[PDB]
């Protein structure tokens, strides 16, 4: 679970 | 990789259409600091930084290319040292004072107002001055900060590489355009890329103090930079 | 004097200014400690020291400058002089560090001591990076003089700035002369200049592990390696 | 300073 994460792929 | 195919020109264009926005500080309200209220700024400034830093890297020529994994570690490396790379620009025009939001310009005795900042603000004035005094343009800022984040955590990857030699190209084209000679152009591209090693020092003096007012709990963290945070285990 | 020596003569004379490559205490039969293996590392650095004294003397523009601006520069980038020697001298051995010719250590070795595997790994891989890139010796002795004058150049200036133009003539002499295209030239050399910034983020996280182990007094350090660590005021 | 007096020397 990692915010980085989300916000990579979501843009 | 469209990223090798790119023009000199292409190269440029795109990291400038790329640049994130300059945003504002929490603050309007004008009330003298104290320490938890100049770091309660600083972070939630550099919070909503972040989001827009994001989305910086996703334009950023071949970063698309990479594994999910590698963009993350890329970022988690890099994160205050493209930060601070955006702060020493943006203070160049603004000699003694740190541009950290348009409506938040601090100087050094402003630095005093936390413990342990003042060291960092001077290395900050220290750079934006070299800055200023090398006439860095624009064209050229967008290519060091997008060589730190492709690089920082590179050893930590032959595409990457490849990514790099392109930048360094592209370096070399605006240099040439400027109407700079043979020895002038390698030369400007090494002072500008040993300005990388004290940038980097600046974001390892910075995240042993952010961490120090973690521990402190000075100022509340956002998890989204305290997970920027933990990904150096301090 | 600095200013006008040629190319060829700037790497003569860096070549020339090198220091030799000592060895550890080390007696094998003794087995491994925090504190044995710490005490090994400090005991080497201490006495590394006192050579990277005389060679920062003998670079070309550093005797020129101020006392106090000598100290300063020593001061900041001695642990990434060492470091960057480290994994010069460990560039034929893949997976090992050669810290001396008979103490000779891998990764699991580095496990030995606390927060040592982090610095290992990185140390490694910057071995890695220059087998890869195939590192000229004329190119390392560059690279080392440049984190000495620019370390602390920005923590008069005028003539250091100078002095790190001319090396720079001089790494992209030494590529022509290898037969390297301009293009291939100028990458090269930002190839290598972005490594000094790995090798300054790996000087960064010894000084706190360094200043860990201090402060946990599993070693005794030098009273001139406890100054050269004074020098950065850490925790 | 050590470094001081070796760099003297
Ligand atoms: O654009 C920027 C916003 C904030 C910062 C920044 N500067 C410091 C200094 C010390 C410290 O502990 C943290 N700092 C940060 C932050 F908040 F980003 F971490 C730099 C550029
Ligand atoms: O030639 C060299 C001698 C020592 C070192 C070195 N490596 C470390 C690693 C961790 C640490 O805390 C200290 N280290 C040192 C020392 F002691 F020199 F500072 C590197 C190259």
């Amino acid at each position: 679970h990692k915010i980085l994460h989300r916000l990579l792929q979501d843009s | 990789s469209l990223a090798l195919s790119l023009t000199a020109d292409q190269m440029v264009s795109a990291l400038l259409d790329a640049e994130p926005p300059i945003l504002y500080s929490e603050y309007d309200p004008t009330r003298p600091f104290s320490e938890a209220s100049m770091m309660g700024l600083l972070t939630n400034l550099a919070d909503r930084e972040l989001v827009h830093m994001i989305n910086w890297a996703k334009r950023v020529p071949g970063f698309v290319d990479l594994t999910l994994h590698d963009q993350v570690h890329l970022l988690e490396c890099a994160w205050l040292e493209i930060l601070m790379i955006g702060l020493v620009w943006r203070s160049m025009e603004h000699p003694g004072k740190l541009l950290f939001a348009p409506n938040l310009l601090l100087d050094r005795n402003q630095g005093k107002c936390v413990e342990g900042m003042v060291e960092i603000f001077d290395m900050l004035l220290a750079t934006s001055s070299r800055f200023r005094m090398m006439n860095l343009q624009g064209e050229e800022f967008v290519c060091l900060k997008s060589i730190i984040l492709l690089n920082s955590g590179v050893y930590t990857k032959d595409h990457i590489h490849r990514v790099l030699d392109k930048i360094t190209d592209t370096l070399i084209h605006l240099m040439a355009k400027a109407g700079l000679t043979l020895q002038q152009q390698h030369q400007r591209l090494a002072q500008l890329l040993l300005i990388l090693s004290h940038i980097r020092h600046m974001s390892n003096k910075g995240m042993e103090h952010l961490y120090s007012m973690k521990c402190k709990n000075v100022v509340p963290l956002s998890d989204l930079l305290l997970e920027m945070l933990d990904a150096h285990r301090l």
